[PDB]
Parts: C-alpha cells; structure tokens; sequence
C-alpha cells in the first residue's frame, strides 16, 4: 500500500534515483526466534495443553520424570495457543502504532 | 510545435531540486492570492469565450431545421445535446440553457423568452442574419 515509486533516470550520468520500494525491514527466520522466546517467556503465548504447576510436589515430581515427547519436536512445531485474544488485542495496542489496522481483521 | 499538447517532459522525475530559496516562497506565495482574483475571474470568461464559439452555430441549429413555433426549453436542450454535439465536441445540458440564454440576450429582438410555471419557453422564429451580433464576443 505504498506508492512504490522506483525511477530509474535522473541526470545524465547521475546512477541517483535509487529504487528503495520495501522500505520495512522484513525480518529474517534466523532472527524472529529471539523474539518468539521472548513472548514465550512473557507467557503471552503456552503450549497447547500445559499443565501448570501440579497440586503438589508429588505429582510434580511425577511429571518431571516424564521424559516429554515434544522436546523431540521441533521448535518451530509446538503447537502454542493463546493467552490474549485477538478483539481484546484490538482495545488495547494504541492506535498509534502503524499495525493498528491489523488488530481487526 | 503545432499544439499537440504532450507533456514527455514535465513527468521526467523530481528535477524541481535547483532553487534552494529562502522564506521567499512565501513572497511568491503573497501574490498568489492576488491572481486567485484575477485567474478565477478569468475562467470564468473562458466560459464567456467557450459557450460563444458553441452560440456561433446555434443559430443555425435550431433555425436551418426547426419551425415550430412553440419550442420549449427543456427539449430544445436535450435537442442540442445529443445533437452534432455527440461528436468530437460534447456538451452538457445546463450549458444547453446557458447558451439559449445567451442567444437570447445577444439577439431579444426575434428571441423572446418568457417563463410560466416550469422551463423558459423560447419564441416564434423568423430567421434573422446573426454573426453580424456574434462579432459582439
């Protein structure tokens, strides 16, 4: 939705009028894992079906012997759901932001 | 060159970078207004001036055909419109009325135009030499 004006001409033998089109710094795979973890840890996200803290060290204990299944899956595989609805994501993020008009689909 | 009205330059990029002015703009800027009198103003005569080269062969649209004596305004319009004016040189129906009006006051002698409830009704014709008034623009 920008313009996405890229000339190509200018003053004979200028090589001026660049052709910058993107202009956001779409990040890469290699780096958004840093910020997945950081969400992740923020608990704004959690696995699909996490027990919590057990009622008691007993069962706690009980379940940290299990030798879990999704260590062996990947990291980008476990399934994550929600802790912050979409519509309450919309009342909140300060319209400001230029994402804003993405809260809403 | 003959006026094959092409811009190829003007489009060329944002050449305009060459006067680095100071707040002069602004002084500039002061007589914009000035002209906004004069350049609105004169538009408008460019209607003065347009509408007359369109009266110019009225006078002999609705006379080299048309001899009912009654004519009313709103189909003599829409006769004008969609007449030789759905060729190179269209044509809008209010400015239809405009230019009625016009051939009127330029010629009150033949043309009488007197209204009633709704629409002008225009006049009995009986074919005078016009150009002779048209050289009034």
């Amino acid at each position: 939705r920008i313009p996405t004006v890229a000339p190509t001409t200018n003053v004979g033998t200028g090589q001026s009028t660049f052709s910058i089109d993107n202009t956001i710094k779409l990040w890469l795979k290699k780096d958004v894992k840093n910020v997945w973890e950081n969400l992740v840890q923020l608990d704004f996200f959690t696995e699909k079906s996490a027990v919590g803290l057990r009622d008691n060290a007993t069962a706690a204990f009980y379940a940290s012997n299990y030798q879990f299944q999704g260590t062996m899956i990947p990291f980008d595989l476990r399934s994550y759901q929600m802790q912050i609805i979409l519509q309450e994501l919309r009342r909140i993020i300060p319209k400001s932001n230029m994402y804003y008009s993405w809260t809403q689909l | 060159n003959s006026r094959y009205l092409a811009n190829s330059k003007e489009n060329f990029m944002y050449k305009e970078k060459m006067p680095d002015s100071q707040a002069n703009l602004m002084d500039r800027l002061r007589e914009r207004e000035r002209r906004s009198a004069a350049l609105l103003s004169q538009r408008q005569k460019r209607y003065q001036q347009f509408l007359a080269m369109k009266m110019t062969q009225v006078f002999d649209i609705l006379f080299s055909l048309t001899r009912g004596q009654p004519y009313t305004e709103t189909y003599l319009s829409s006769l004008i419109v969609d007449s030789l004016q759905d060729s190179n040189n269209p044509i809008g129906t209010k400015e239809a009325s405009e230019i009625l009006a016009g051939l009127q006051g330029i010629l009150p002698m033949d043309i009488s135009v007197h209204q009633v409830d709704g629409g002008l009704k225009v006049y009995r014709w009986n074919s005078l030499d016009k150009n002779r008034f048209s050289k009034l623009l």
